[PDB]
């Protein structure tokens, strides 16, 4: 529910900084990563995270509570760097983090090693999360989360039904794209757009009956931006609770979306600032008071086609000594 | 009966969610769908 508000807050930042571009991220991945960071934080630094993530009202128990669906965490620790036993224990308990010892000074080697792990846990869909330019003698720790999903639509589109259609961008320009089609039994509702003053919500289940894709679409005459301010956690819940299974004529593009986001900017927008400064309190992760969070990275991939969807997101955290 | 038509031929918002728990896995928008 937390994740709910989190997702919407983070999305709003990305709208703000993402002038008219595609957006894609995984709030789940970001929460798991920040969960791991939080285990390291203390005092002021921990309190700020907890608040920003909405945990004031632990959260580790909820975080633990986690077709193909895979979630993996790993820790890369500088050789001979002494990490708090307690940190390590919790990290295993709550995140089942793989723990690896590396020499960050061997910067090409370590980048390759971390990138291989990413590939191994995203079906190769996310590449170059890190680079050798990320690592040196000052690097102490990297923590990574990956989320990976692959599912067939419960009711697949037949490739024979896919035809070229004009897609009208919100800047009124047009592109011709492959447009999948089926008449299927999906969950559908109509909501007032606040203004034919309605928008459509369509929920399409995947095989396995656990996961779905929800699509939200304004009337043709109206830009998506008109609907965006409406998007709040309470509304998301309402959408889920208001759609009715029925026959629907569905025209949906075959598409891929990718995004690398400035995760530091996003977290800062949530109010998370202390971890990023020299005098951060990460005394939870070790007795080494010189440590702070240098880089926060998030990259995602989504493919949508006739058979279903395949998606991955990875969040990475790189900690250094001043 | 006239079935609704959802014709995704302009920008849209999307979410991939756990139906049971409500957890949001992925979220975003497509402003530019072309290759």
């Amino acid at each position: 529910e937390a994740i709910a508000d989190l997702s919407v807050n983070m999305y709003n930042r990305l709208r703000a900084t993402g002038e008219d571009e595609n957006i894609l991220f995984s709030p789940l991945s970001i929460a798991l990563a920040m969960g791991m960071m939080e285990l390291g934080a203390q005092g002021s630094t921990q309190k700020e995270i907890r608040h920003s993530m909405g945990y004031d009202s632990e959260e580790f128990s909820f975080l633990k509570e986690f077709y193909v669906m895979k979630i993996a965490n790993s820790l890369f620790v500088q050789n001979g760097f002494h990490v708090n036993e307690e940190f390590l224990q919790m990290m295993k308990k709550y995140f089942n983090a793989a723990v690896n010892h590396v020499d960050f000074s061997q910067n090409v080697a370590v980048a390759n090693y971390i990138n291989k792990w990413v590939e191994n846990n995203t079906n190769n869909l996310v590449k170059d999360l890190v680079s050798p330019r990320d690592f040196d003698a000052a690097t102490y720790l990297a923590l990574i989360n990956a989320v990976y999903f692959k599912g067939n639509w419960k009711s697949q589109f037949r490739p024979e039904n896919t035809r070229t259609f004009s897609f009208t961008k919100d800047d009124e320009s047009e592109v011709q794209i492959p447009m999948m089609y089926q008449q299927g039994e999906f969950y559908y509702g109509e909501f007032s757009d606040g203004s034919g003053g309605i928008y459509q919500v369509l929920e399409i289940p995947y095989e396995g009956d656990e996961i779905s894709m929800m699509l939200v679409l304004s009337r043709q005459e109206v830009p998506l931006a008109t609907l965006e301010p409406l998007v709040k956690a309470q509304l998301v819940e309402e959408w889920a609770n208001s759609v009715k299974k029925q026959k629907v004529e569905v025209y949906l593009p075959r598409f891929t979306v990718e995004q690398e986001i400035d995760l530091k900017d996003v977290l800062k927008a949530l109010g998370i600032t202390e971890i990023f400064i020299k005098d951060a309190n990460l005394t939870g992760l070790s007795d080494n008071k010189e440590i702070f969070l240098s880089k926060a990275i998030h990259k995602s991939f989504l493919e949508v086609n006739e058979e279903g969807s395949e998606a991955a997101a990875v969040s990475g955290m790189i900690a250094i000594s001043r | 009966v006239l079935y609704p038509q959802v014709i995704v031929d302009h920008p849209f918002f999307f979410l991939i969610r756990n139906r049971r728990t409500g957890t949001i896995l992925f979220m975003g928008r497509v402003m530019h769908p072309e290759t």
